[PDB]
DNA sequence: TCTAAGAACTCTGATGTCAGTAGATTACACT
DNA sequence: GTGTAATCTACTGACATCAGAGTTCTTAGA
């Protein structure tokens, strides 16, 4: 179901917008 | 035409119909190249591409106004080229280049 | 779905001009923006999964080309692996000078029809030859009421996409922030599945995100040998796997065609092109020379056919975290061979558990590769992020290291700090502290490397240079962390350095 | 006064793997 | 014999992986 799922690329879990170091 | 042949030509831009620019030099026989080796005479483009600028970027080979094959059609203009290798083995080339070019 | 089927995904956008020429702004333009949205999941769908489909069609412009159910219509792009010069199609469209550039050619605000537009699609998908996943179309209008001003046309799109969904082609929508309002409670309340300022969901359209995707497979399929007789089927599969840069292909430089590496080998004395069966292997030791031949440097090397034989069990505090072999594996069972084995797997799992405890396995992935030891940790699913299942459930594969891998590492020995030495060395480590996430970094290579080749493939104007994120950001750790540097240089050590 | 033996990393090429497709082989069968 | 099943065994795309080969650096170094 929708709420994990990518629109770009479907059944696949969406990715995260990448992060890194911030305190 | 008869002039054109064994002068050959990098038609690497266009747009004037690209496609059409080698055709009028085919009907004078100019020696039609896809990508400038260190054999071809000069290229010719319509406009800038990134090839045009990795062929401003090595100083390889004469680049010509988009009518200078347009008006070779009414001349009969042919001028050249390189590739890359620098070489200290026991050099070779520039000691060539002490019989093949000028200091 | 199963295994083999591709994603395939049409694009259809609204050419009417009310929308197309439009904007309340002067800082967006719809049509600009569908287009944008078209290269960009397009240009995601290239790097990311170059198996699934892309189509890109407009309605309502005046020239047209179609199969059939003409009026109107113009497909851009009939469904096909996305590449290059598909990228390149949508680009001479763009922009302030695009907006005429397409008038040029298929000409703008004409009437248009839903059930029509619908029907179009639909002989699309049949066209092709493929297995489909899932079959998604991607609607660019603005216009709430679709013109169904005749509820007698408009009864027509609604039965339509009636069949669509019946047929199981799915459809989803964007709105596109139409000047004043848009309602789907008014029309597009039964073609999807309160009222909107423009869609949150269109941003994940530009997320650009790069990565392969590559879906659920097994690595291999193998017998857990409790002895000589007691077999499970289980799977074998890799959670954890380091991506590469994709194989360079040798091409001829005067045609770009690709060319055959052909490789033989050659009698240094003699034309014999030497077959296989013609050479053997060999070694040096002791100044004499061993033979043997190219069936047995592999018959060296055999032990045991694949599975898994259990060995027995150990606390889970003995399998020490220092010493590690290779990236972890996951176990889950298989029915495929076996039938109800998951019946004693799943026993396995739960009472390991209970018991604070590791089986040990000797492993074989395949007939000729000699045994490794692996220890089955038993494993415990997170469901509590609303089902999000962080990890599943079934047992890892956490291989253990042999003699001959544990290198010797010369002699030191110290036991130097005082506790004020710890003290505020515990005060600088208690400042730097944040929350590491496992997806927080990325590659700064082979991100780089996608953003080259676009460059190269697009001809763009230049490379995106996209900083990567594993450098650490220097002036935040000179003041979130603030001068304590200065607590080594004076109480630790000299002023020599 | 320095020249190879020993590391180290990446990259390339083959072998084996899995899922899915479809052909040809062979079975089964006629009163 | 003649004809229609059912079903084994292939081939391919794709993915991991060992090995093998190309490449820069330390010690021992005339």
């Amino acid at each position: 179901r929708c709420p994990g799922e990518s629109l770009i690329n479907p059944g696949f879990k969406s990715k995260k917008p990448a992060g890194g170091v911030d305190f | 035409s008869n002039i054109f042949e064994d002068v050959e030509f990098c038609v690497m831009s266009g747009t004037q119909p690209k496609p059409d620019l080698e055709n009028r030099i085919a009907e004078f026989g100019g020696y039609i190249v896809q990508n400038p080796g260190p054999d071809t005479y000069c290229v010719i483009a319509g406009s800038e591409n990134i090839r045009v600028k990795n062929i401003i970027l090595s100083n390889k080979h004469d680049v010509v106004k988009p009518a200078w094959l347009l008006e070779c059609f009414k001349t009969k203009s042919f001028v050249p080229w390189q590739p890359r290798f620098m070489i200290h083995m026991c050099p070779s080339t520039k000691e060539h280049f002490a019989r093949e070019y000028d200091c | 779905y199963k295994y083999s089927g591709r994603d395939s995904l049409i694009f259809l956008v609204d050419a009417s001009k009310a929308m197309f020429e439009s904007q309340s702004e002067d800082e967006l333009t719809p049509f600009d923006m569908s287009i944008q949205c078209i290269q960009s999941v397009y240009i995601s769908k290239i790097i990311s999964s170059d198996r699934d489909l892309l189509a890109v069609v407009f309605y309502g412009t005046e020239k047209d080309k179609n199969s059939v159910n003409f009026k109107n219509i113009y497909v851009l792009q009939e469904l096909d692996n996305p590449g290059a010069k598909r990228i390149l199609e949508l680009d001479q469209f763009k922009g302030q000078q695009g907006q005429k550039r397409f008038q040029d050619m298929m000409g703008h605000g004409s009437d248009y029809s839903l059930s029509e537009v619908l029907w179009v699609c639909a002989n699309l998908f049949s066209d092709v030859q493929f297995k489909m996943s899932h079959k998604r179309i991607m609607l660019f209008t603005n216009e709430d009421n679709p013109h169904g001003n005749d509820s007698a046309k408009a009864s027509r799109a609604r039965t339509k996409a009636g069949d669509l969904r019946d047929t199981g082609i799915f459809l989803d929508l964007m709105h596109l922030k139409k000047p004043g309002g848009f309602d789907i409670s008014l029309f597009y309340r039964d073609i999807i599945s309160v009222h909107f300022e423009e869609s949150s969901k269109l941003e994940d359209l530009l997320r650009k995100v790069r990565a392969k995707e590559t879906r659920k497979r097994a690595l291999s399929r193998l017998k857990l040998k409790l002895n000589k007789d007691i077999v499970i089927s289980v799977g074998i599969y890799n959670l954890v796997q380091k991506a590469l840069k994709p194989p360079p292909i040798k091409l001829y430089r005067e045609t770009n065609e690709p060319v055959k590496t052909k490789t033989r080998t050659f009698n240094t004395s003699t034309g014999g092109l030497l077959l296989p069966s013609d050479t053997k292997r060999s070694q040096i030791y002791g100044s004499r020379q061993i033979i043997l031949e190219k069936e047995e440097t592999e018959e060296l090397k055999r032990f045991d056919d694949p599975g898994l034989m259990l060995m027995g069990f150990k606390p889970l505090v003995l399998l020490k975290k220092h010493h590690y072999l290779r990236p972890s594996l996951f176990v889950y069972p298989e029915e495929s061979l076996v039938i109800g084995s998951s019946t004693l797997f799943s026993a396995l799992l739960i009472k390991c558990l209970e018991k604070e405890v590791a089986a040990l396995c000797r492993y074989t992935p395949r007939r000729n590769i000699p045994p490794y030891f692996v220890a089955l940790v038993p494993q415990e699913e997170e469901l509590d992020d609303q089902k999000i299942q962080v990890t599943p459930p079934g047992f890892q594969l956490v291989f253990l290291p042999f003699a001959d891998d544990k290198r010797k590492m010369p002699f030191t020995e110290k036991i130097m700090a005082t506790p004020e030495q710890v003290g505020k060395m515990k005060a600088i480590v208690e400042k730097l502290r944040f929350t590491y996430r496992s997806d927080s970094f990325e590659n700064p290579v082979l991100q780089q490397h996608f953003r080259n080749l676009e460059a190269l493939a697009l001809d763009l104007m230049e490379p995106e240079q996209a900083v990567d994120l594993t450098l650490p950001k220097v002036e935040a750790m000179n003041k979130r962390l603030g001068s304590l540097v200065d607590e080594f240089k004076e109480l630790v050590y000299p002023p020599d350095y």
